[PDB]
């Protein structure tokens, strides 16, 4: 991706987590276990349903539309009639198919850049206290309850108070 | 948005139903929506809801084998079968808006109600 | 116009043809009317109807030519016809054409079919010496749109 | 004149044989209108249409 987030530095996705898009994975001495982040997830949700139903919007439904007959004596107004015919549905064949194919690139872009914001929102907050191992992993120097990572996964993680 | 359920039922034992529930707005919705039942004379009682997305349904341990919740998602209907009718499925059906994608218990919009009886 | 009552003095049954069969006899359409001679005689004719059904009238009708002059005396007993048919809107004269030409279903003369459409309250005239095949069923049209006329061989 | 032309003319069907009579003594008549890429001839139809 344009983001280099998925499979990028972050190779691979969690099969058990199940409940979201995007979330988190800990581990302490209480137990593991993941958990979905539900604003990145409701805004992500948003914007694709934002979508779909724009590009259902811009296309309008198709009334009666049935052929008409010519005799041997008419035929350039016939040719004239199929010319009409074939040039719109080729031109509406074209708009649809490119329409489709440049929005699917976008839309895979999207969650690449979702998933690059919450990892620099979280390095933001840890900046000293954690040490950066790769995967989009932080281990931590002190110990880290279940308060603390809630805090953690909340956006109010206390600096000064773990030094 | 608006909620709007479909006609008055009713039925004799041993059979099914069908309910559905239309909603105002573009065809795609980012909020789940749930099912609430309640008797006359007592309190509502929650059967089952469904997720925009994810596709996902939950239902209460009670109505676990008889309740079927489904989607359409391009109509903008969702669809709710109740099987093997007995004498106490005849109560009012609420179709309730939740506000996020989850099924929370917070349910901000209501219908207006639809009547099952059973005999 | 009712059969019979409209034509006292031409004869309202025996134009019937072997190029349009029904159960292995002579036939002819239904919603039109072939006339002829009545003894030796066709008098001039002279017909008229006004629209009072509030809606739009679609009448037909047709005309014939012959292949000789004999088969034109034994049919009309006129050698020089003609037709009028005159609306508000609408007017034309038709005069035969008695040629030999190519067989098509047994026949060497041929039919010219013409439609017209008369609107609430109006008028429409049949004048003819000859050669007429005159409207017997007439069809007050109610529009609409949604419609159509499709080609298809699936089943119904 | 050295422009193009515009001319314009019409032709009359009575009703009967007397107002032809009154109206140009002959019963036979014709109208012949011709150009270099023009050319037609007119003959009466004389019927009785209903009334405008
Ligand atoms: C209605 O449609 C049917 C079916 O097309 C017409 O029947 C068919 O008419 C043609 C034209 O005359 C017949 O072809 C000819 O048949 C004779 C008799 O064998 C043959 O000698 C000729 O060489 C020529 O092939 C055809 O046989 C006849 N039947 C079928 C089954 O095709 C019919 O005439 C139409 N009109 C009416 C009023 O029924
Ligand atoms: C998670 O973060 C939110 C956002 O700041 C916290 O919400 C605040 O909660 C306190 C009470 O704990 C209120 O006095 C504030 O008004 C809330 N802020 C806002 C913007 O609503 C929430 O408390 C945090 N959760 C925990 C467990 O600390």
């Amino acid at each position: 991706g344009l983001f280099g987030a998925i499979a990028g530095f972050i190779e691979g996705g969690w099969t058990g987590m199940i409940d979201g898009w995007y979330g988190y994975h800990h581990q302490n001495e209480q137990g593991s276990g993941y958990a979905a982040d539900q604003k990145s997830t409701q805004n992500a949700i948003n914007g694709i349903t934002n979508k779909v139903n724009s590009v259902i919007e811009k296309m309008n439904t198709q009334f009666t539309a049935v052929g008409k007959e010519f005799n041997n004596l008419e035929k350039r107004m016939e040719n004239l009639n199929k010319k009409v015919d074939d040039g719109f549905l080729d031109i509406w064949t074209y708009n649809a198919e490119l329409l489709v194919l440049l929005e699917n690139e976008r839309t895979l872009d999207f969650h690449d850049s979702n998933v690059k914001n919450l990892y620099e929102k979280v390095k933001i907050q840890l900046k000293n206290n954690a040490k950066e191992i790769g995967n989009g992993c932080f281990e931590f120097y002190h110990k880290c309850d279940n308060e603390c990572m809630e805090s953690v996964r909340n956006g109010t993680y206390d600096y000064p108070k773990y030094s | 948005v608006q909620l709007v359920e479909s006609g008055a039922e009713v039925k004799k034992p041993g059979s099914s139903v069908k309910v559905s529930c239309k909603a105002s707005g573009g065809p795609f919705r980012s909020y789940a929506i749930s099912w609430v039942r309640q008797a006359p004379g007592q309190g509502p009682e929650w059967m089952g809801g469904i997720i925009p997305i994810f596709g996902t349904t939950k239902y209460a341990p009670k109505f676990q084998g008889r309740v079927t919740i489904t989607a359409d998602d391009f109509a903008g209907t969702v669809y709710m079968e109740l099987s093997s009718l007995r004498s106490e499925d005849t109560a009012m059906y609420y179709c309730a808006k939740h506000m996020g994608y989850q099924v929370r218990e917070t349910m901000d919009v209501w219908g207006k109600g639809t009547t099952v009886t059973v005999s | 116009f009712p059969k019979e009552s409209s034509w006292p003095k031409h004869s309202t049954t025996k134009g019937v043809t072997a190029a349009c069969s029904h159960a292995g006899k002579s036939s002819f359409y239904r919603n039109l009317l072939w006339l002829t001679k009545k003894e030796d005689s066709y008098p001039k004719l002279s017909n008229s109807y006004v629209n009072k059904k509030g809606k739009e009238v679609l009448v037909l009708w047709g005309v014939h030519h012959p292949s000789s002059s004999k088969e034109q005396q034994t049919l009309y007993q006129n050698e020089n016809a003609y037709v009028s048919v005159v609306s508000s809107n609408y007017n034309r004269r038709f005069i035969p054409e008695i040629a030999e030409r190519p067989e098509v279903k047994d026949q060497a003369g041929r039919i010219n079919y013409y439609w017209t459409l008369l609107e609430p309250g109006d008028t429409i005239i049949f004048e003819a010496n000859g050669n007429l095949v005159a409207p017997w069923y007439a069809f007050a049209l109610s529009r609409g749109f949604g419609s159509g006329i499709i080609t298809s061989n699936a089943s119904m």
